[PDB]
Order: C-alpha cells, then structure tokens, then sequence
C-alpha cells in the first residue's frame, strides 16, 4: 500500500485542508460520503480543490480513506 | 482524440507501443479517465488547450533515458513534472496541447540528508511532507524551507521554477547545490562536482570548474532533472516570530524604507512579508460573500469594516528572528527601536496571538513546519480561478505606492480585487498579486484573461517585467526581455535538443519559432 | 614571427590592417617590445608557449563588436583580459601560442555605485584601487571585497574566474548581479533584468526570467564581458578582527570541526582563513635563505625554530566580526567560549597585535582596505615561480589531515614546500596551496611541472578535483570532470562560436577537440 | 596624463610593494635609479615582480615616477 493506511493519507494530504481546525475545505469526517464520489472529486478536482493523479494517490488508497472517513463521528 | 502537434495517429501509436514495452502497462496512461487529473488548471482558458495526449511514469534514470530515446525517434513532445503542484502557474498540465507528460512523482527516494554538513540530495517525486516526516522521525537538527503548498509540493519542482520560501534559506535556487539532468541525447550530466569520480563534494561546492550550468536548466527546457541537492538550515536553539499590524494604506512607503537596512545587514534574516488586507483575510478564511454580494471589486468601505471586525490592518508584516537567546534578544532590541522611532504599527508577539490565525500559519512557514492554510485565498471568491502576477522592484517604499495604484486600477477595471503581498528581500521586493476570479462563470473568466494581459502591458510600459508566469502567458513574458535573449536561448536549444522534444514552449523556447 | 594556429601571414596581415582602421594605430600592438609585458608568467614553461601574436585595446562596446567581426572574417583566436593580474593562473598571457589579446584595461569607467541599494556597475578595466579611491573621496557607506592583489586587480576579471575574498561578501560570483556580454556574432546580451527596456532592476534581481546564464559565461569562452554588476556590503558601525594561534600541527582536525557550526549559523560571517607556518612566514616577509641554504624542502626542525623566533603557530586562524557593538559583543562571547571549551589556542586581538604584520594586512583584507603584503609569498624562494593548486573538500577536520599529508608528501618528493591555507566557508573547505619554486633555475622548473601533474593525479585518485587552474593545466583539469560535461560544453561552443575565435582552449573548451 | 603625477602612480601602484614600511620589493626612494632601467623592469617584469603593459602604466607615467623617485631622500 502506497500510503499504508487510510488514516495516513488523511493525516499527510487531505487533513491539511479538511480537518475541522483548518477549514480550507468542508468536513469529511463521519458524513458518509460514497467512495465513488471521493474518487471523482480527487481525480477531477473540484473548483478550489486540486486534482491528484494516480501516481500521487492511487485507487487503493482512495478506498482506504473513504472507509476511514465513514467510520469517524 | 488529443494528439501532439505534428505527430500522426500511427506514429503516436508506435511510440505508445515502445513506451509500454519499456515501462510496463500500468506506467503508460492513454485513457481520458486517468489523464483527467493532470488537466485541472486555474487559468482563464478551457481545459482542451492544455490537455495531454498521454502520461508516462518513470522510476529510474535508465527509464528516463529510454523515454527520451523513444521521443527522439517519433518526434514526441514531452512535458516534465515532479510533484506537479504548480497552482497559478499551469499546474501539472502541458504548455501546449497534446504533449506527453513525463510524471516523475513515483521517482521519490530521499538519497541522503547529512545532519552535519547540512544538505539533502533528493529525487523529483520527494515532497516537503515526506522530508518533514523523515526529519521528525530521525531527530535531525535541520530546518526546511518552503512556500504555502509545502506538504504536498516538492524541492525539485519548486526550484526548477526558481520558487521561494520564508526562512533565511528562502531563496531556493541560491541554496541549490548540484543537480543531475538527462539530456535530449540520453546523456546524464551532473553539474558542479558531480562529474568527478569518487567525490563527496557535489552538495558542498556549487560551481565546480568551467561554465557552471545549474541556472541554464532552471526555468528552461534543456534537460530533465533527475536528482537535486540543496542546503538545509541548521535548526537554531531559539525562534522568535513577530507581526506588526498597520492601520493606514499609505504606511507602506515608510515601512519598506525603514526595513531595508535591517534586512540588508541580516538583522532580520528571513524575507519580510507585508500582506494586504484581502490577502490577510483570505488566509484567515473569510470569504467575500459574507461581507457583500455586489458585483465588481470589494469597495474600500467593506475593507475598512473588515479591518474593524477582525483587527487586521491595511498592511500586516510578518518576519522572524533566529539564533541563540542572547543574539535574538539583541536583534529584538534593534527591531523594536526602529518601529518605536517610526511611531507606527503595533507589535504582536507569539505570546499575544498564541494559537490564532493568520499568525500561527506564518510562524509555521517561517520555521519549516507544513500547513496549507493559505489555500483559503482560493475561497475568497471561489470557483478555482487563480493566476499569479508578480513583478520585481527595488526594495524602495516609493515603489510600493507606484505599483499598488497601477495594479489596483487595472484590477478594479475588470471587477477583480487587489489581493497582494510584498516580500522584501535585501535589495529586491516582490509584488505578489493573486488575480482571483470565478472560473465557472464564463464572463468573469474572459475578463480575467483580459485583466492579465493589461497588467503585463501596463507594467511593461513602466519598465517592470515578471520573472515567473503561467503556461498560457509564457511566450508573452519572453517578449518583455528582448530579441537577443530569445535568439541566444533558441541557439542553445538547437544544440542540446535538435528534435525539439523537450517541453517546447517552456519560457517561450520552441524551435518552431523564428529565432 | 609568432602567428595564430591555422592563420597564414597574409591572412593575419589583412586582420591587423582592419584592426588599425577600426581602433587607430596606438591601439594595435604588434611589436615584440610592447607585447613583452603580457608574456610574463610564473608557470614552469618557457614564454614562447604562451606568447601572443598581437594585442588590441578597445574602449567601447562598439569596438569589441568590431573586433569580433574582424576575427570571424579571418579566423583570428582572441584571448580576453580585463585587469590581467591573474598571478599563478596564467597572468595576462594566452592559453595557446599565437592568440591576439583583447586588452580591456582602458575600458575603465565606474558606471554607478548606489549607496542606498548597495551595488556597483563597472566596466572591465576598473580596478579595486580605483573603486576604493571613489568610495573614500565620495564618502559612501559601502565596503569592498577582494583578495591580496586588491589594489591592482579588478572585480570583472576576478569574478570571471570565480575568485574569492575575505569579507562576508567573499564569494564573489554569489554576489554578482547582472552582466553584459558581446557574443561571437556581435550581439550584445544582458543577463537577468538587463534586457527589459527602462528597467532599474539589473543589479537588484539576479535571475530574471527563463534560463539564467551568468554562470555559463564564468570560466568559459562563450562571450566577452563588457559590463558587470555586483552587490556591496553596507559598512558596519563596528568591525572586530581577531586571530587564534595554534602550536601543534595536529590541532587542525579539532579547529575545523569546532568552527563549522559557527560559520554555518553565520556567527562568524566571513570566511575563516587558517594559515600554515610557511604561508604566515612568507606574508610576514621572511625568506627561506635567512634560515637554511640546504637543498630540497624546509625541514621540520627549521619550521619549529621559525615558530620559536616569531611566535607564529603551526596554524594561524584569522576571522572577523561585523555589526553593531551589541551584536559584536554577543557574537564575541559565543566565539570566545568555543575556544575556551577546546582548551587550545590563544586569542590575539586588535589591541595586542596593533600595527604588527601579518595581523594588520589580514585585518585590512577583511575590511576592504587594499594592501599587497601577501606578495611576500613570492619572496619565500624568489625567482618568480608560483602556481596555485587548490582542491575543495567538506569543511570537516578529518579532511585537513588527509589532504595535508597527501600534498606534503608530493611536495617534499620534488624539493618544494607546503605553503598552504584552508579557507573555511559554511560547508566547503578550500585547500589553497602555493607551489613556489625558482623559475630561473631550469632544473627546479622541470620538477615543479612534474610536481603539479602528480598533485593532480594523486588528488584525482582520492576523488578530489581543482576548481580553478593555470592556463597550462586547463585541458588536464577538464578531464577530471568527465566526458559528458565536455561533450555538452563543446555543443554550446559550436552554437555560440561556430568559428572558434573566442579564446579556444579556455577551461578545455576548443572546437579542434574531438567532442 | 594617465596617473596625473608621478607621486600618484607611486601611491596607487608601486608603493604597495615598494614603500619601506611594506617591504615586498626593495626601496626605490632616493636611490637615483635611471629612467631607462625603471622602464625595462616595469615592461619585462623581474622575477618576483610582475610586468605592467602600456595600457596599465604608459611610458609617460614611467618618466614621471622615475623623476619623483630621484627627488626623494
Ligand atoms: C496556491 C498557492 C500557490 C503558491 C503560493 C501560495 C498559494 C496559496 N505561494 C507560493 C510562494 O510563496 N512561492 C512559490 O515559489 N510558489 C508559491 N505557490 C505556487 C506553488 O504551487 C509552486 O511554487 C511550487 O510548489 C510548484 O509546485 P511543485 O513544487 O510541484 O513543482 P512542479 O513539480 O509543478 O514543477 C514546477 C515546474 O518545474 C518544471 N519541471 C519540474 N520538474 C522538472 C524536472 N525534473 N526537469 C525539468 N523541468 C522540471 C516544470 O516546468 C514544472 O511545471
Ligand atoms: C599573487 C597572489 C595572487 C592571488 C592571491 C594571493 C597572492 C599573493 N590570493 C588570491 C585569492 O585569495 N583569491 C583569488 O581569487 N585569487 C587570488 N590570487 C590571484 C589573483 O591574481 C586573481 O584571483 C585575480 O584577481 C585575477 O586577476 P584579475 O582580477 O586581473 O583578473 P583577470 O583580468 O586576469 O581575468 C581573469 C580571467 O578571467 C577571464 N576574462 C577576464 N576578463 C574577461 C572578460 N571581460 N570577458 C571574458 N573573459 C574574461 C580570462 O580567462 C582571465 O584570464
Ligand atoms: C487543500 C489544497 C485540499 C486538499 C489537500 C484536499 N482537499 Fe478536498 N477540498 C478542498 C476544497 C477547498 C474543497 C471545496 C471545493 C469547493 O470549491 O467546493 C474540497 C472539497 C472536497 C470534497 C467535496 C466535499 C463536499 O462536497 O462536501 C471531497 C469529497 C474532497 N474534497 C476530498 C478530498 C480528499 C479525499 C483529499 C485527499 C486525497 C482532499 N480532498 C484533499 C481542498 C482540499
Ligand atoms: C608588488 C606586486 C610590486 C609592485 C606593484 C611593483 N614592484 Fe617593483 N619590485 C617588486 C619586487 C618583489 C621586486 C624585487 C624582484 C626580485 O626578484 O629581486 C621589485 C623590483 C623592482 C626594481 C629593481 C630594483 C633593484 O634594486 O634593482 C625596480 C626598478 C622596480 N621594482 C620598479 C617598480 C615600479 C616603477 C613599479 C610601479 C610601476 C613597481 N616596481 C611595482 C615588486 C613590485
Ligand atoms: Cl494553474
Ligand atoms: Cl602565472
């Protein structure tokens, strides 16, 4: 695994903008967003949010982060 | 579908076949769905204009040599990226429609971090985040220098574009020492001391012997950087960040002139950032929509109200002090007495603005700890439209008033804001303006493109030129520097890249031009 | 008589005719008696090997453009000099027999010295002596940086060879900002911001946009520098020079390792020079003949006696402190405590060694006031034989012991002395060795040439290469850096100089080579 | 005149090695050395001493320095 765990990809990349204390992006923690949605936003990017290619964040790490996000309160 | 300029479908297919045989199937990307994330741009133009034909991922130098060999055979234009986080400058997308992307993100090995000699030798894909973890895990007494993208960006790519940071090692290219490039003919060239067998001085002595060519490769298309070394600041025992808030907009003239001798004598060793209200606001995560919904720019009235509500000034300066407690206390007295004699601005310390933003992020940027807080600037108007317009001037206060009025006038004409900061270095001052707009709105997008052209025209007339610009305006900016320069640049290009495969168009260098 | 390689007497005569028509009669030198002062060399070879065919003196850029135009017509190899005081590196004499000397000594105008932005824009012929007078006459608060030749040497020539000084602005090429060069095709190219019409930033921002080529011209033959800008250190209110004398030769290992963090953190801002006994002696004007007349090297016995008689140590370190009284006093406490904790060496202040030499000259060199005291090194053995051998290493103490033993062993083998000094910069250590011999004695001369070759072979084997060398060994040193570098260098040379007129042979770059 | 006076060429160039207090070169002050000798040493150089071309120190300034040197004690 490229980032090891889903918590790792979140702490190293996503959380820098998404963690509630930062606030550049909306909270993703425990919102139940589908994996297929999280994959399209990361691969296409969304307005202010940049896109990450597979070389940076692969499909497998995307599944892991999607699962880590759902499991939180 | 999307094809390189001058290459036929059959010739492109032979090339993609050879790319697969060399790299594997999962390292060659030709489908729209896997190519789409490279296309994301904040430039006022449709994606189709900077859409790549393919994307290959190399992991070794031998593979890069293989890629250029194949590219020479079938005249395939290749655009090289490292971490590809060049927001406001083109992102990861090519300069011209149809080029293949050489994505070196996977070539991510930290080769050596010497904690005694204080240097690092890394590969293209290494991010500042990756480096910070390694430094924190292994307890190395070194400090890192970077800009806002920090965590997700990298040393190699930022330096190839001659980017800047906020620590005393903030002038990144000045701290670069030794690089390895693979030339268009497949040859592996090492600058400085790297060509000497058995040497341990590649990241120690910059120049070497004979012409020193590191600079020839930065902001150019004469080679693909595969390894790069740079100097790291030893971690000081004491770090002292501070802020000085200023109420009136006209104060900028006296601030710069008072700060220059302190910055030139190295009393304030890091680059002094003096941020405008709107920059300060976007970084503290305030949006325009929560203050006014009126069309056009943000009026002086609401900027004055934003200042009242938050306590932020017209100009907010951030700087830092490093060294031993004794040398910090002494430099603190010198800095304090200059602000007292001026009778303007209030000093905000680490004690007062504790865990408050924007102080917290700037303090982190000045001490090499990563955070992406400044990305709030893209939330000011939203929509994902952002271009950097940054001219250079003398670190003279009269230059602030001159350039500000010029910028503000052209920005307001097109309904855009003056979101800017001055980064004062010993003699040079950078006027970093973020022309922010809504890219989803086709009308605002067409005005942003027009605003950008006019900012270049207006500034060029008064003798100012930018030193880094987005892919769309790269050929235009090349014109600001004159014809002889362009003639010399194309002469070297014909010599090292006869087949014009190495990123044609980068910085206005393309063999299809008449120079 | 003496003619250029490949040029016939008639073709040379047409060229000299055109040189006269363009420049005048008193600006074209073809007679032996007026050409003889350019021929004076300290290299172990007869004058005939580096004898010029002619010598032209230009005063304007238009004349330089005229000279290269004529040189292209009749394939005349031209060797450019500014102040031409390159002692131990080839002096003013060509790299190859028969080249015409473009002497730009008369092109001596100080274009601008900004006392606020702290920069200087000068022409080739300007000397440091000329600059010091102008600074003292006009009461400018700037400081100058140079090496021993100081007064008689110049900024342009020293920087084209990437020379060094002794103040915090001691790395001269690092402080260079903006240059103008006339290319082989007659075109006038300006680096950085100089190509932009109406700009006032040429000596303010180094890089500009696109590839930054200042480095491409230094230690190369791709252009003739006609103007050069550089940064000047603002004069500090307090200057504090000091010396630390060390009795035992083995002390060098602990000194360097203790000094590195102080030098890396900028507590000691200037380059720390650690001089050997014989360097210290020659600079204090002691000769070998007043101690021993025995053949071969100077034995350890007499070096020990020289130390007893004068009070000079095995290693003598000189450094300086700059800033306000308060920051100097603080840095003084930090430097003092490091030497006390080491338990070695005695501190000698400006109070103790008042008007005594060698302290006085070093203190002057460290504060930008000219003196030629260090020329006594040529009086150590006399005869006018001197070559600089200077490899680079990490600023690590174990490297001093390693290189010293290697050098000393090869020098003694040929009957020559170990006259050297280490110049410690933040990460790089320079082992400057002056291989001094008697050039009037043909036997000692033949051994000096042999000694030099062996010093290159011995050091290259252990991974060390020199970064600057005399004209005779320039092609040899080019080999230490590898074939790819040489191939790239000849590729650029074919592109900017197709007719091979611009100093062929400089740094091993000549189109008559097979690369 | 290139250096103006003979005292000037001496103070700016020659004296840096030749003034009694320095001592890199022998004393030239009041030794009565012929102008023709001073010209040949400067144009040819002499062992440890470098050579200066006409562009640096012209024939006229050489006559002036020769005359200034004789007139001193
Ligand atoms: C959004 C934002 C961006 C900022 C910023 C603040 C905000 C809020 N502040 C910046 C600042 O103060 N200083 C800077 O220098 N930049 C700032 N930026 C922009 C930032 O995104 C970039 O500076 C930087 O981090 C670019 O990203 P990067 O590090 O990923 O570099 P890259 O891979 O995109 O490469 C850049 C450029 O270099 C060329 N190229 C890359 N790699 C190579 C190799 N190996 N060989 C040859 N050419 C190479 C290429 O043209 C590429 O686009
Ligand atoms: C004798 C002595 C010499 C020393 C020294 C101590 C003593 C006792 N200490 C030195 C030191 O610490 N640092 C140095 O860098 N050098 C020391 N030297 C040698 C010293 O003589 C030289 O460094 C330097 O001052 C050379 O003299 P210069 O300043 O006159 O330069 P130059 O005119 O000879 O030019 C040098 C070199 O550059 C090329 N060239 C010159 N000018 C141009 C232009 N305009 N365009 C293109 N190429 C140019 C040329 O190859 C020339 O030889
Ligand atoms: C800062 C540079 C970001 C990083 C790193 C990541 N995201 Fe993000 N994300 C960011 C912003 C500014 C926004 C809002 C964009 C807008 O204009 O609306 C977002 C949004 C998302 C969303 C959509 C949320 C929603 O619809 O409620 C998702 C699913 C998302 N981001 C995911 C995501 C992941 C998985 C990341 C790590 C790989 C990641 N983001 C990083 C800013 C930033
Ligand atoms: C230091 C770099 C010097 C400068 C500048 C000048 N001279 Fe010199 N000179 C120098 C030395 C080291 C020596 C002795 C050389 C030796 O090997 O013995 C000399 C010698 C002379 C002499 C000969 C005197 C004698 O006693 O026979 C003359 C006439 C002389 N120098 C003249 C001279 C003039 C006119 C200069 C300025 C243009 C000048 N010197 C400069 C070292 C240096
Ligand atoms: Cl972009
Ligand atoms: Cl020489």
């Amino acid at each position: 695994s490229q980032w090891g765990s889903g918590k790792n990809l979140y702490d190293k990349v996503c959380g820098h903008c998404h963690k509630p204390e930062v606030g550049v992006g909306p909270v993703l923690e425990g919102r139940g967003l589908p994996e297929a949605y999280i994959k399209d936003i990361v691969r296409n990017g969304f307005r202010a949010m940049p896109a990450f290619p597979a070389s940076y964040v692969d499909d497998e790490s995307l599944t892991q982060v999607a699962e880590y996000l759902s499991s939180l309160p | 579908a999307v094809l390189p300029k001058g290459v036929t479908q059959g010739e492109f297919n032979k090339a993609v076949q050879k790319f697969r045989a060399l790299l594997g199937d999962d390292n060659v990307l030709v489908e729209s769905d896997q190519l789409v994330p490279y296309n994301k741009i904040m430039m006022p133009v449709e994606n189709a204009a900077h859409a790549p034909s393919a994307a290959v991922t190399a992991t070794t130098v031998e593979q890069v040599q293989g890629v250029v060999k194949i590219c020479n055979e079938h005249k395939i234009p290749i655009w090289t990226i490292s971490t590809g986080r060049n927001f406001g400058y083109g992102s990861a997308a090519p300069v011209q429609r149809g080029q293949v992307i050489l994505d070196l993100k996977k070539m991510n090995k930290i080769i050596k971090i010497d904690p005694e000699m204080c240097y690092a030798l890394v590969e293209p894909g290494v991010t500042f985040g990756q480096m910070y973890d390694y430094i924190q895990e292994n307890n190395l007494p070194v400090m890192l220098s970077f800009s806002a993208p920090s965590a997700i960006a990298g040393p190699v790519g930022n330096t190839m574009d001659r980017g800047v940071g906020y620590t005393p090692y903030g002038e990144h290219f000045m701290m670069q020492c030794g690089m390895e490039v693979v030339l268009a003919n497949g040859d592996v060239y090492r600058t400085g001391m790297g060509g000497v067998p058995g040497s341990n001085t590649w990241q120690i002595f910059k120049w070497g012997y004979g012409p020193t060519l590191d600079g020839m490769f930065t902001q150019a298309n004469y080679g693909i950087c595969t390894k790069m070394g740079f100097w790291l600041m030893p971690k000081p025992p004491v770090f002292k960040p501070f802020e000085v808030i200023f109420e009136d907009e006209a104060d900028i003239v006296e601030i710069v002139d008072a700060l220059r001798p302190l910055r030139m004598s190295n009393t304030i060793p890091n680059s002094v950032v003096i941020a405008s209200t709107l920059w300060e606001a976007g970084s503290a995560h305030l949006t325009r929509a929560q203050y006014t919904t009126e069309p056009g720019h943000t009026p002086d009235s609401v900027i004055k109200q934003m200042q009242k509500d938050t306590g932020m000034g017209a100009w907010n300066l951030y700087a830092a002090l490093y060294g031993t407690q004794e040398q910090v206390d002494v430099n603190w007295k010198i800095v304090t007495d200059v602000f007292k004699k001026l009778g303007k601005g209030r000093i905000v310390t680490q004690e007062e603005a504790g865990d408050t933003q924007p102080f917290k992020y700037r303090a982190q940027l000045m001490s090499g700890v990563p955070n992406l807080q400044e990305f709030g600037l893209y939330n000011w108007r939203g929509g994902g439209g952002s271009m950097w317009f940054a001219p250079v001037s003398e670190a003279r206060g009269s230059e602030c008033k001159k350039q500000a009025a010029m910028a503000k006038r052209v920005l307001h004409k097109y309904g855009l804001d003056y979101v800017a900061e001055f980064i004062v270095a010993p003699r040079d001052m950078h006027h970093v303006i973020d022309v922010l707009y809504d890219r989803t709105n086709p009308e605002e997008t067409k005005r942003a493109d027009a605003c950008f052209n006019e900012l270049l025209d207006e500034f060029e007339k008064e003798g100012y030129a930018v030193y880094r610009v987005n892919t769309r305006f790269q050929d235009r900016v090349a014109q600001s520097y004159g014809p002889v320069k362009r003639k010399l640049e194309h002469a070297i290009k014909r010599a090292v890249d006869p087949n014009n495969i190495l990123a044609p168009g980068r910085s206005g260098i393309d063999l299809n031009n008449d120079f």
